[PDB]
């Protein structure tokens, strides 16, 4: 039977900077039988590469967007969310939505892998963490880890602020197509209008037949 | 856990929804073939 | 006379049940079309809104109750003959679309055997609303092809 | 979840309603149709 295809990213941080390496792998378990080619997904075009590592070796601001990667015989794997910026200061994270009971992930980046100390991590504009090099990784993430996030650094010796990035950490309702579940009381709330109104005609019938049958 | 509940509760809904929609549309046909059957054979 | 005597208010009765699938279906390919149809979700969990087979089949529902219930008014005496080779095409076209939505379905427990979480995802949760679909469109086809051979066997026998 | 809980309640009381006057109608029919016989 057909699998669910996974994709990783190394280095595993959604958000790097211009001009970065980045490898996107996808290993789904494609090994069912043989070696196979892989399809690429960005914003909707299938881009012509077919190797189970994408590598870019100059990130730039075009390559930031919706990856999905498919293997052949196997589903689409779940989509990737890119983000490229051009600050001096860069929040990275792991994942942007987070389960209950999670781990995420949470460095702070220089421009050029330049030397970053004493770095000050802020949530929802409140500091919770003052980590010198070491990065931040949260372990059994609950509701209260929801919120916005930026790190605030020094580069060499200047102060720089990253932008602040919102990182939300919720149940597992995930949503998107909710209001396709409202569908079907929709539909059934329609047809019991239109069963109401087959309803009156028939009783303004049945009492004009009445006066006529009688 | 939870959403299983709704998605049982709106598949009955909708089959007793098609249950009564076909039980409406019956007592309609079998009404106006009663109405016109008078019309015609007392007119 | 049986079925002799009780078509005369059946044949009306299934032509509506005819109608009222047909408009369910078309409102479903409408709405998952509208919205269902994107590039990010994979194909084969969308095998039926790949071939066209709910517009077609609605259409094609529509056209065979609207005959049937011009024919049921007795007009100019020649539309039970295409009522009955619509509803004899109708049949193999519910037979396809049987044939469909049970493929559907496995495809469907396959991906559901797949996830894990119960809707981890986007994936995971179109899923299971395509399957609620399948679900829904086999009981409506499973009436409207009962529908269909009941109008096609009566009309057969009024034509002997 | 409360919404279609919600939703759920106020057309199953329709539904209630709905099916006893298509009962009390139904019954009307019979009658009228009875005494036609
Ligand atoms: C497919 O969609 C992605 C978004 O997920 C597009 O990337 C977005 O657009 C450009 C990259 O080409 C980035 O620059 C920004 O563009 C906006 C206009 O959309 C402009 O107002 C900004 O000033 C900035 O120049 C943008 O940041 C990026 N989005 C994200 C979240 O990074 C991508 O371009 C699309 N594909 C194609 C072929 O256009
Ligand atoms: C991808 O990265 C971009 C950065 O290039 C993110 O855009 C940033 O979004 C935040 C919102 O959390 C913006 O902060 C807000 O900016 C407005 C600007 O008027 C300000 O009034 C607010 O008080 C707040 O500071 C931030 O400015 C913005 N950065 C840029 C360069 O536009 C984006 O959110 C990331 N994610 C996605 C999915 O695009
Ligand atoms: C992608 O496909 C082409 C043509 O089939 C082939 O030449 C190429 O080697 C493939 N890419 C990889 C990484 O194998
Ligand atoms: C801060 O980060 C460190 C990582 O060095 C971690 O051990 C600690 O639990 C985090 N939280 C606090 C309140 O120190
Ligand atoms: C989460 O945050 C709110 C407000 O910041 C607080 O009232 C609540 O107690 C927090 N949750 C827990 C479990 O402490």
């Amino acid at each position: 039977a057909t699998e669910k295809s996974v994709l990783t990213l190394d280095p595993p941080w959604i958000r790097i900077f211009t001009g970065e390496k980045v490898t996107l792998s996808c290993y789904g378990n494609n090994h069912l039988q043989m070696n196979s080619t892989t399809k690429w997904i960005h914003n909707g075009t299938v881009s012509e590469v077919n190797s189970s590592h994408l590598v870019i070796v100059s990130a730039t601001v075009q390559d930031s967007g919706k990856y999905i990667c498919q293997k052949q015989g196997l589903f689409k794997s779940k989509p990737v969310y890119l983000n490229v910026t051009q600050d001096w200061l860069l929040l990275q994270t792991s994942a942007d939505m987070v389960l209950v009971h999670g781990s995420f992930d949470i460095r702070c980046h220089g421009w050029k892998n330049w030397n970053v100390r004493k770095v000050i991590y802020y949530r929802n504009d409140h500091a919770f963490n003052y980590s010198y090099e070491s990065p931040v990784s949260i372990r059994e993430a609950t509701l209260n880890d929801s919120g916005t996030y930026h790190c605030k650094g020094y580069l060499r010796q200047v102060k720089y602020e990253s932008d602040k990035f919102r990182i939300a950490v919720v149940k597992a309702y995930k949503c998107k197509y909710y209001w396709l579940q409202l569908i079907f009381p929709l539909l059934v709330a329609i047809l019991f209008a239109v069963d109401t109104g087959l309803l009156l005609s028939t009783e303004e019938q049945f009492k004009s037949v009445l006066e006529i049958q009688k | 856990g939870e959403p299983q509940l709704c998605y049982i509760l709106d598949a009955v809904l909708f089959l007793y929804g098609i249950v009564l929609t076909l039980l409406y549309c019956r007592l309609k046909i079998q009404v106006r073939k009663a109405a016109i059957a008078s019309r015609e054979k007392a007119d | 006379q049986t079925w002799r005597t009780f078509l005369k208010k059946e044949l009306e009765f299934l032509g509506a049940t005819q109608i009222l699938v047909g408009l369910i279906c078309l409102c479903f390919g409408t709405i998952v079309c509208s919205v269902l149809y994107v590039s990010d979700f994979d194909e084969e969990v969308l095998l039926l809104y790949k071939l066209g087979y709910p517009f077609w089949g609605a259409v094609l529902f529509v056209l065979s109750g609207f005959l049937s219930i011009i024919s049921e008014r007795k007009n100019t005496l020649y539309l039970v003959r295409g009522s009955l080779g619509a509803n004899i095409v109708s049949s193999i076209a519910a037979g396809t679309g049987i044939a469909m939505l049970i493929l559907n379905l496995t495809n469907n427990f396959a991906y559901m055997n797949n996830c894990k979480n119960v809707t981890e995802d986007d994936g995971c949760f179109v899923a299971s609303f395509t399957t609620e679909l399948v679900l829904m469109m086999l009981f409506l086809t499973i009436l409207a092809f009962c529908s269909a051979v009941l109008f096609t066997i009566y009309r057969i026998g009024q034509e002997l």
